[PDB]
């Protein structure tokens, strides 16, 4: 996710405060921003569509099986939504690199939730609360 | 916060530069996946770098099977009329 | 032998003049007062021998209440080694950059949206006769400004005004050779300072963090408002820091984690003593 | 040509925070200066020998034209010289603090006492860790800015420059009125050294000593359990075994060692203390570290005239501060002396050889005046002026004046 | 012949601070020397050694015939050396500090400043990183341009070459004013130095010392994974382990060494010390670093007096231009006397052994004068001239005249 100044484009620095950063191994290549989940013992991948599939946030981009940071829950985040968001939405993994609402998901609660709003395609900052996983 | 892999950082790390001058030199072609590790081309954002060949020397070096003059390993861009 | 190119270079850098551009307080507590006295009144028309009626000085408060600006940075212990330049050094000056910037946004959004008088230029005589009409609107409120505080767009305009362009209509060629630069452009309408301001300086409201303000700052479509002409003294920036005077930049490691940061901050308000004494000009 | 400095410094508005520095050092930097210096081992122990190399040997307070300077002070007669000494009776201690000081920290710093009567105290040095100057347009100190340890909330004040005063022997450049600390500037190197230290330290303990292996079981055999080699080790125990125990056993158990692997620490130890005692400028032998060749012929006279040079340097920038900053305001304000006489300190070679000057003063005597011998043999000139400024020996005119 | 040049220079049209290496002098690598100079370690330690040995020892200021210049300055005499040795009184600093930066940066440079009633204050330098020359056409400076870090931005200024003075020890040619930074010429060295120091230093932190390899299960048995070895991490955890532990184990655990990996960094510092210290056109023995056979004998004398010869060329070159730039522009325009006599700033011999020069006034004395005697020993010449100017010792002429 970037930034334009001019002629440039800046990537955003994804992490805007917390302090609890852990380290994963890669299950495949990932790109910062992306929300994953836990796929393997100590290894994540890309987060699909709907629940269950949410550990933290890739800080940096890489290739399978390097070593991965996350932001997990606790942390503030500069994140991409596919779609239009306001401040106090809760917010989930979508399948597409991207979050997207609940409110949109088959999902019934979200990951993390709204700060500043944003529209289509465009950055938002939200903060981190909680991780999802397999309940059958 | 940013890490020395994160992708508004790469720019200030010398091992960004070092790595990227090296594959410049070591190529053979535009086509990375040939010849580059997954995790070069991530590490190093290997598609940003200008990477042909065209600047490897042994681009521009003879290399003939027999060879009675002592030809071999000149590089034409250091000839005269380059 | 691969040497590398070592150099960074910058980016865009907003004007900074707020420390100048009005009365700066030192506040030893960032909640505060400072007190008005009412208006000067007439004397009253009385009959021989009757009782002398009172209306004596009354008192009222301008609160300030410094709003803590902040700016942080972390990173990586394991990059501090390996970059190219001193990377504390460059978050250093960002942090103390964006306080800057701050304190100006806090003070151009007081200035101009509580300014009680304007001028509408209605698109025309946009140049000199601007600025001699909003000292007219001040000086009708019986004060006396000394200093404007300037968009881009209203910069670009007025240099283009001949009585400022033609050397001898301004008895002087400073303004063509030296544009903002020129003496006569801090030395103009009867005011003894200019501060070019920024045009993202003020408060839009876009900006992560700030809710904006009531006007719109730049001089480019109907109802900007481009410049604010004003007296000096009767506008306070509010400094208040409790490490010492002024902006505190704190580097750390954390004690767990191999990261370094630097973190600045800054307590500012700002607060007309008496906005009657100020106009703004409007496209 | 001008009055003022027309050529800029480098160095207003401490860069993006001013009374208290952005960039440059703050009270936690002076405080980690502080932390070094207590911290003792051998780090702290080297950088205090370069202070007693430096300003250990004790000084001597020099006027010229002295004995035009006579005046009664109370009744009694002096010399500004006398004075002086009278005024600063344990200089050679405040040399050795302030000298120390101005070597570890960017200044010594400290002001003038008086008494209650108003009469001149002392010079009062102040701790240099809880001061930071605060400086102009133009590089020159205008106030100083102090925090202590109070009962744990920070004490602080800001004073003016006009009653405090500094000395700083280590400048960034000849403008520099705040100076570098030698400790912040070899931050890394003092670190390097001490990470190295720990290192070869942890590499003993695992590795300079030889352990024993019991290995207990049949190859492909019968397994050995946990419980059981619990009972193997209460036969073996280290705490229990003494140097001529023996063992019997069956064929299925075998006596390892892990033999003491060798590394050369040695080596490590050598390295080490030679970046360190470099990136302080001393030479190797102060570490109690040697070298082959180094230590004979003109290799060694190099260097100690390179340790010599280093000390009047030093010497000489702290004398000259001392002077101007510290005695002349002293002599102005609380003296019936002319402050704008030519007063020097000097101070001391701690190198100098006794047996190096006698043989000069046998040797060339003949030149030299009794005045300049007893200067250079460290004594007071003789008592009569005509036997002082003479050039044979005051012995020989003894004789002479006998013969008479 | 002619008034002006008539040979051209490699000048890039005039303008630019055009320098030796076919570009111009830019702020940046003004600041790269500063970098160089202020970032502590070897390397800094080095190049301060190197100004020592060049300045370190101090002056001496002499005029021809100066008895005869004596004038009254104000209702009292002096004589031109009297003058300067007042103008100047701290010169040992101020010739440590120029020559210095000397050596360090292209150029020395500086202002003449004055009192607030107008006559002579110092010659005060300025910071060398600050400041860059504008050469015209034939090379010389017309202007100083000068950029300084101020309150988180920078100032800049253009300041006249007629105000300013500079001097500079190392040129492209007899005719560069712009000189050449040692710092900047032998920067790939330095850098060089520095890479091979970090290379050294990370080799002995993975390979100084032997590390532990504790390998577990049977070769082709039963396979051991990550959350086991865990475990048998906790067993042989070099944290706990103490120097006489013991261990016991199955046959299927084997306590393996990765061995210090020998070798030889020692050669690979002195190979590295023996780079720099050429390059920097210092002695090896400066490095802290020594070599067999180049200790003693016409080896050794040969490299002292290259070293001696290098100083000696640097401390003629520094002189004439600080008497030609900064003494006689200060006697003829704040001076009574006449600013064409023939004034020498000598600076002394760092490596000058007293005891040779008074074995050479035992064997030789009776050739020269008292004066001249006094000269080589370095003590005031005798208060009366007729002794100072005979060739027979004062105490031989004392013991005479006391024998009438
Ligand atoms: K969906
Ligand atoms: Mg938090
Ligand atoms: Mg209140
Ligand atoms: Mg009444
Ligand atoms: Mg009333
Ligand atoms: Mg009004
Ligand atoms: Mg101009
Ligand atoms: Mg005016
Ligand atoms: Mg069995
Ligand atoms: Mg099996």
């Amino acid at each position: 996710a970037t930034e334009t100044q001019g002629e440039h484009t800046f990537p955003v620095e994804v992490l805007i405060s917390g302090e609890e950063l852990r380290g994963y191994t890669a299950g495949e290549a990932l790109s910062a921003g992306e929300p994953v989940y836990l796929s393997g013992d100590y290894e994540v991948s890309a987060s699909s569509a709907d629940g269950g599939e949410f550990l933290g946030v890739n800080l940096y981009d890489v290739a399978s099986g390097e070593p991965v940071a996350l932001a997990g829950d606790d942390c503030e985040v500069r994140v991409e939504v596919s779609e239009q968001v306001t401040a106090n939405d809760e917010i989930l993994p979508d399948g597409l690199g991207t979050f997207e609402t609940v409110a949109t998901s088959a999902a019934s609660a979200g990951v993390a939730i709204v700060q500043e709003g944003a529209a289509s395609g465009e950055v938002c900052e939200a903060y981190i609360f909680a991780v999802q996983g397999t309940t059958a | 916060m940013q890490l020395r892999r994160s992708p508004g950082m790469r720019p200030m790390d010398r091992d960004w530069h070092q790595e990227r001058a090296r594959a410049r030199e070591q190529a053979y072609s535009s086509d990375l996946t040939s010849q580059f590790s997954e995790s070069e081309i991530v590490k190093y954002e290997l598609d940003t770098a200008q990477i042909d060949g065209s600047d490897n020397p042994r681009t521009y070096i003879w290399n003939r099977t027999i060879d009675l003059f002592g030809m071999n390993g000149t590089d034409v861009r250091e000839l005269r009329n380059r | 032998r691969e040497q590398l190119l070592e150099v960074v270079m910058e980016g865009r850098e907003l004007r900074k003049v707020a420390r100048e551009a009005s009365n700066v307080i030192n506040a030893n507590t960032r909640v505060g007062d400072v007190p008005i006295a009412s208006d000067e009144e007439f004397a009253r028309p009385t009959g021989q021998g009757a009782e002398i009626r009172d209306d004596g000085e009354t008192y009222t408060t301008v609160a300030w209440n410094a709003t803590k600006l902040t700016e942080g940075s972390r990173v990586t212990d394991e990059m501090r080694d390996q970059a190219m330049v001193d990377l504390i050094e460059r978050n250093i000056q960002r942090v103390g950059a964006s306080l800057e910037n701050g304190i100006n946004r806090v003070f151009l959004t007081e200035l101009v949206d509580n300014a009680q008088n304007n001028h509408d230029t209605a698109g025309s005589n946009q140049g000199y006769q601007a600025l001699n009409s909003a000292v007219g609107e001040v000086d009708k409120d019986d004060f006396r400004p000394d200093t404007y505080v300037t968009h881009p767009d209203y910069r670009t305009q007025l240099f283009n005004d001949t009585n400022l362009a033609y050397a001898n209509r301004a008895g002087t060629n400073e303004v063509l050779r030296n544009r903002e630069d020129a003496p006569i452009v801090g030395d103009i309408a009867g005011l003894d300072m200019h501060a070019a301001m920024s045009s993202a300086t003020y408060d839009d409201g876009t900006d992560i963090g700030w809710s904006g303000g009531s006007e719109t700052w730049g001089f480019s479509s109907d109802g900007d408002k481009g410049a604010v002409v004003y007296d000096r003294d009767n506008i306070h920036t509010i400094l208040y820091a409790p490490n010492g005077q002024d902006v505190e930049i704190k580097d750390y490691e954390d004690p767990i984690r191999d990261i370094t940061g630097v973190n600045g901050r800054l307590h500012v308000d700002c607060q007309y003593s008496q906005g009657r004494s100020s106009a703004t000009v409007q496209y | 040509a001008s009055s003022t400095p027309q050529t800029n410094v480098d160095s207003m508005g401490g860069g993006h925070s001013y009374q208290f520095n952005g960039q440059d050092l703050t009270f936690e930097d002076l405080r980690d200066i502080k932390d070094v210096r207590d911290s003792g081992g051998q780090v702290a122990q080297l950088m205090d020998y370069k202070a007693l190399l430096n300003f250990g040997e004790g000084c001597e307070i020099h006027v010229e034209g002295d004995d035009e300077t006579k005046q009664l002070v109370d009744g009694e007669p002096m010399t500004l010289s006398e004075w002086l000494e009278d005024a600063f009776p344990h200089l050679d201690l405040l040399v050795l603090d302030l000298g120390g000081d101005a070597l570890w920290y960017p200044y010594a710093v400290g002001e003038i006492q008086e008494t209650i009567t108003g009469e001149f105290k002392e010079a009062l040095p102040a701790e240099p860790w809880t001061l930071m100057p605060e400086s102009d347009a133009q590089g020159k100190v205008q106030a100083w800015h102090q925090r202590t340890k109070t009962h744990g909330g920070y004490q602080t004040q800001t004073l003016p420059a006009d009653d405090l005063w500094h000395i700083v022997i280590n400048k960034a450049s000849a403008r520099d009125e705040v100076g570098i600390s030698e400790v912040l500037r070899n931050k890394d190197e003092i670190q390097a050294f001490k990470q190295n230290e720990a290192a070869i330290n942890q590499a003993i303990e695992l590795h300079g000593f030889p352990q024993r292996h019991v290995k207990v079981g049949k190859e492909d055999g019968a397994p050995v359990r946990d419980n059981d080699l619990r009972r193997v080790r209460t036969i073996f125990d280290p705490r229990t075994t003494d140097a001529n125990t023996a063992y019997f056993t069956g064929q299925d158990v075998d006596v390892e060692t892990l033999e003491a692997h060798n590394f050369d620490y040695s080596a490590i130890h050598e390295m080490d203390m030679r970046n360190l005692t470099t990136a302080l400028g001393l030479p190797l032998e102060a570490g109690n570290v040697g070298a082959d060749g180094l230590g004979s012929g003109k290799p060694a006279e190099l260097r100690f005239a390179l340790l010599k040079l280093a000390i009047k340097a030093n010497q000489r920038s702290f004398s000259v501060q001392f002077v101007e900053r510290v005695m002349r305001p002293v002599v102005r304000d609380y003296s019936p002396f002319d402050h704008e006489a030519d007063i020097r300190l000097e101070i001391n070679d701690p190198l100098e050889d006794i047996g190096e000057v006698a043989d000069l003063i046998q040797q060339v005597g003949d030149y030299m005046t009794n005045e300049q011998v007893a200067e250079k043999l460290d004594l007071p000139a003789p008592e009569d002026d005509e036997v002082a400024d003479s050039y044979r020996s005051p012995a020989d005119m003894e004789k002479d004046e006998a013969g008479v």
